[PDB]
């Protein structure tokens, strides 16, 4: 059993905010990036980290597309574009979802059982890495 | 969405918007025009398709079907609601899944005891 | 299948832009001569704008015999000129003392007055304001009203910053259905279904 | 003479009763003529046996009521008839009361013309008149019943108020702090009764015969069979053909009004050689133009726009509480799914800290403006707030509109 | 696509406990596992909780009973403020327990 | 050597070519000032780091490390 925080919903507007201090660190570089998220139940303001918000950009988001990002693991997903912004366009390669349901921030715990051997055959095998 | 091509129309990206374009599917019993949706005009710039053969459209798949040119005839309304049937057997339900590709496993007969957890 | 190799010409090809076309057929030409001299000398456009307000107007007068008086007071109300947005669109009395008298004899059957009258100024401001027979436009020519009243009376109230905030919705112009949005080929117009482009073809396209 | 009139001026309807009823008496403000000449009192129009070709011509234009004579005519009519309406008459009214309702946005000078018409030929003794907006906060005086909605969820009166009042003429969204209204938050919308019966009857003039020459028919049928979409015009249009109503027209020689019936209703087996008119996307297709205009290809931005445009012009303290306390009144919010629908909509709009609350009367919200500006009158601040007839004759005509009811002072 | 059907729900993630920790010996090493355990930040978030479970008590022991609720945060001009900064602070203090 | 970073400073266009910038270590009990080298500079670019950070850095390989 584990306790998952996420916050998930449409993105209404995102914008990153870079210094104009030098730092010497880095040549160029952002503070934090601020993505609004919307859904039935109401809407919030996130302010995020530069590498979380590379991974949206990894995920190639657009305003108007569901995102779902956990703080856990700090992964983003993108579920897919908004029902409403289907009528936009004739023809349509990207799939649609309604928005999702809740306020923004969900607290849900995972009560899975698994067996020794699986996390033996789990540990045996990793599933990480991008490696060639 | 199936039908001839007659007229298939696509730009360059322009500050007004990403990619303007117009397709004309014309059948026989109705002809209309559709707008593109970006990555749908990527789909066309992407295989070469030429003006004049009838080709299937898949909307909720993205991917494009052509079933000859215009050697058939158009038989009716752009859109129609079709269900697909796939017959599939047990075992090629477990090759898939045990597998990153699983489907080559079936063919090639490397499948090599899949586990009893994933059955 | 896709073929890896694929015949270019270097000044004809263009990475830019693909491009792909096929009793007596004649192209559409239009004979008007405000529309060839209207060609050659020229987030919604202002035309459209003023097109949806006359039409909104036209759709909110409630009788035919009203339907012509309307544009002069939509126009009063824009303020641009009137004669020149009325020739430029096309869209799409109350008062006698003969009537005031047979209103008087409709309700002549049960009343209760008490007559009673003294002149006086007011008398005479009272005789002028019972008797008016003046239309609204009147009154918005009159100089009583002060300019900052009339505009923060129209002008000022309407939404100034949002002009949309909720998605457009897009449907069919015959039976508004989403589930196919077809454009036509002459007036771009959306249509759904066969049925409905065939019912469009007659009476719903003028630009054919 | 301790109670007081209420009389509400509408454009559609004026609304007119003692302080004592609980109902005000309904009366048209109009003046119609058939096509062969013959004129009808408004009461009266809906006497006259045939509804086809009416020409109506009433007092009240877009803005306000320019015409005195016509609507002092009405009133006399009203007012003026013991046996046209049960139990009520008026003798003179030199000594009685009377509290009026205006537009929060009329002219000047008609207001003078008001004043003078009410104050010098009625010899009222004392008269107030205030917008509907104003009497919203005094609904908390008495204790009634109204239906609250949650949108998030799945002295007497009280400062902070924000009254949606949609009416035949058009529709006001009205923020009122401390019992006044703010005047730059005001926002006007366009939409109302005239724009969904024209517009129904452009759709029915393309679906069908041209029912544009019918006023009152397409009014009692957009009256009687008109629904809003609970969920999305989407949803609703997958299942226009599961709902459907069709309509019987009224034949002259037979009925007057027609009837609405339900194909699951088998309670009208009754046959007619009358034709009927089938009723399945223009039913949620109407309502619907307030929130999208793109329906009805108008440009206007929509109601949701002027409510947040409206919270926009307000102060950052008082965005917040003007959001939990919603009255909605007038006509339009008697159609169903209509509240539950804005306060989802405006909801989605809305941050998560902030909660939206939407409380609409129980019935009709006209009758029920009409009950609590009866119960204003009860109020021991109307009589501070009451303006005597000797002041409005010392004082010239332009003051007691300019300063009191007038809303350039509180601007 | 028919069995990518929702498993995060019932899912653990089972890399976030540290069950996978065969793939801890390529980038990491032992005194910086072993100094980087014993120099734990715990003890600091108690601290910064507990210094405004205070200023949350002040509140709710004395305008608490009608602050949170909906009739007295209907119209109110000083408790509406006082509602929204406890239940602010209360979200700061279960997120830095998080 | 493992501590607290203060502040970083590098030169860069005031003059040029490793200007020898100096970095503040700050431990609990003691701090002190270290003076970086060109293949120090060339280093801790590598693993970039804004100071406000705990970083460890072996002795004998210069191995930088972000605890
Ligand atoms: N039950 C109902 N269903 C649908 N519309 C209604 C209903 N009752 C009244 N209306 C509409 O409300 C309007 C009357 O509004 P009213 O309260 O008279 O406002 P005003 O103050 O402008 O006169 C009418 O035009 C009518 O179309
Ligand atoms: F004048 Be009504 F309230 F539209
Ligand atoms: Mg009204
Ligand atoms: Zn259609
Ligand atoms: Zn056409």
């Amino acid at each position: 059993k584990e306790t998952k925080e996420v916050y998930e919903g449409e993105v209404t507007e995102l914008t990153p905010e870079d210094a104009e201090n030098p730092l010497g660190g880095y040549g160029k570089t952002i503070s934090h990036v601020i993505v609004g998220l919307k859904s039935a139940k109401g809407t919030k303001t996130l302010r995020l980290d530069p590498t979380i918000y590379e991974s949206i950009q990894r995920e190639k988001v657009s305003i108007g597309d569901v995102i779902y990002i956990e703080a856990n693991t700090g992964a983003v997903k993108r579920v897919g574009r908004s029902d409403a912004y289907a009528t936009e366009f004739d023809l349509e390669t990207e799939e649609y979802v309604p928005l999702p349901k809740g306020e923004v921030h969900k607290k849900k715990e995972i009560v899975q059982d698994v067996t020794l051997h699986d996390l033996d055959v789990a540990n045996a095998r990793p599933q990480g890495g991008q490696d060639v | 969405i199936e039908g001839e091509v007659v007229e298939i129309q696509i730009d360059r990206s322009i500050t007004g918007g990403h990619k303007q374009g117009k397709l004309t599917i014309k059948t026989t019993d109705m002809e209309t025009i559709y707008e593109l949706g970006n990555k749908m005009i990527d789909g066309l710039t992407k295989e070469k398709v030429l003006a004049g053969d009838v080709i299937s459209i898949d909307k909720a798949s993205g991917k494009i079907t052509k079933l000859g040119r215009s050697v058939q005839c158009p038989e009716g309304e752009l859109q129609k609601r079709k269900t697909v049937v796939h017959t599939v057997s047990l075992h090629e339900i477990d090759v898939i899944n045990s597998r990153t590709q699983g489907f080559l496993a079936l063919f090639t007969g490397d499948t090599g005891e899949i586990r009893s957890e994933v059955r | 299948m896709k073929a890896l190799v694929e015949e270019i010409d270097k000044k004809t090809y263009n990475p830019d832009i693909y491009f792909t076309s096929l009793s007596r057929p004649v192209k559409r030409i239009n004979y008007s001569l405000a529309d060839l001299e209207a060609r050659l000398y020229t987030r919604y456009t202002q035309q459209e704008i003023l097109q949806s307000d006359r039409r909104f107007m036209e759709l909110n007068t409630e009788n035919f015999s009203d339907l012509p008086n309307v544009p002069t007071l939509l126009s009063d109300l824009t303020g641009v000129p009137r004669d020149r947005i009325e020739s430029t669109t096309k869209p799409i009395w109350v008062l006698k003392p003969e009537t005031l008298r047979e209103i008087q004899l409709s309700y002549k059957s049960t009343k209760l007055p008490k007559p009673k009258r003294k002149n006086t100024n007011r008398i005479v401001a009272l005789k002028k304001v019972l008797s008016s027979k003046r239309n609204l436009h009147s009154f918005l020519d009159s100089a009583l009203l002060n300019l900052m009243d009339k505009n923060v009376i129209y002008h000022n109230v309407y939404n100034k910053r949002y002009f949309k905030v909720l998605p457009l919705i897009t449907t069919c112009s015959i039976c508004g259905g989403y589930d196919s949005i077809s454009s036509c080929v002459n007036c771009g117009n959306k249509i759904c279904s066969v049925s409905c482009f065939k019912l469009h073809n007659e009476t719903r396209c003028r630009n054919r | 003479e301790t109670p007081p009139i209420v009389i509400d001026n509408g454009s559609y309807e004026i609304k007119f009763g003692p302080s004592t009823n609980k109902k005000p008496f309904r009366a048209l403000n109009a003046l119609a003529k058939d096509k062969f000449g013959t004129s009808y009192l408004s009461n009266h129009i809906k006497n006259i046996k045939d509804i086809s070709s009416i020409t109506f011509r009433r007092p009240h234009e877009l803005g306000q009521l320019t015409l005195w004579e016509l609507e002092s005519c009405i009133w006399d009519y009203c007012l003026f008839n013991p046996s046209e309406f049960d139990g009520f008459d008026l003798k003179e009214g030199k000594g009685h009361h009377l509290v009026a309702s205006e537009s929060c946005m009329t002219l000047p000078e008609l207001s003078k013309h008001a004043d003078q018409v009410i104050f010098e030929e009625y010899e009222f003794d004392s008269l107030f008149k205030s917008p509907v907006a104003v009497f919203v906060p005094f609904t908390k005086s008495y204790k009634g019943e109204m239906r609250t909605i949650s949108g998030k969820d799945e002295s007497d009166y009280h400062d902070f108020q924000l009254v949606i009042d949609s009416g035949f003429n058009c529709t006001w969204i009205i923020p009122v702090l401390k019992g006044i209204p703010y005047y730059k938050a005001v926002k006007k919308l366009d939409i109302g009764g005239r724009f969904l019966t024209g517009l129904l009857k452009e759709t029915l003039s393309f679906r069908h015969y041209n029912m544009m020459d019918e006023t009152i028919l397409v009014n009692n049928i957009k009256e009687q069979c008109l629904f809003v979409s609970p969920v999305s015009y989407f949803d609703s249009f997958k299942t226009k053909d599961k709902h459907a109503l069709e309509y019987v027209l009224p034949d002259f020689q037979t009925s007057f009004l027609g009837y609405v019936r339900n194909p699951r209703k088998e309670n009208v087996p009754l046959p007619e050689d009358a034709q009927i008119i089938t009723l399945t996307d223009e039913l949620f297709t109407i309502p619907e133009t307030f929130f999208h205009p793109e329906i009805s290809q108008i440009t206007k931005p929509g109601i949701v726009e002027a409510i947040l445009e409206s919270l926009s012009m307000l102060p950052e303290i008082v965005r917040p509480l003007m959001v939990g306390n919603i009255v909605c009144t007038g006509g339009n919010f008697n159609l169903p799914n209509f509240a539950q629908r804005l306060a989802a909509e405006l909801q989605r709009q809305l941050p998560t800290d902030w909660t939206c609350h939407v409380s609409v009367p129980e019935g009709d919200c006209a009758l029920f403006g009409w009950e609590v500006m009866s119960q204003f009158a009860k109020t021991d601040s109307y009589r501070k707030a009451r303006v005597t007839r000797e002041e409005y004759y010392e004082h010239g005509p332009d003051w007691c509109t300019k300063h009191r009811f007038g809303y350039q002072n509180w601007i | 696509k028919l069995f990518k059907k929702n498993n995060q729900v019932n899912r653990v993630d089972l890399d976030f406990l540290n069950l996978v920790f065969t793939l801890n010996d390529k980038d990491l090493t032992s005194y910086h596992a072993e100094e980087i355990s014993k120099l734990t930040c715990v003890k600091n978030f108690v601290e910064e909780v507990n210094k405004l479970r205070e200023t949350n008590k002040q509140l709710q022991e004395e305008f608490g009973e009608a602050s949170f609720l909906n009739f007295q945060d209907a119209n109110q001009y000083f408790k509406y403020s006082n509602k929204q900064k406890l239940e602010g602070t209360v979200d700061m203090l279960n997120f830095l327990k998080m």
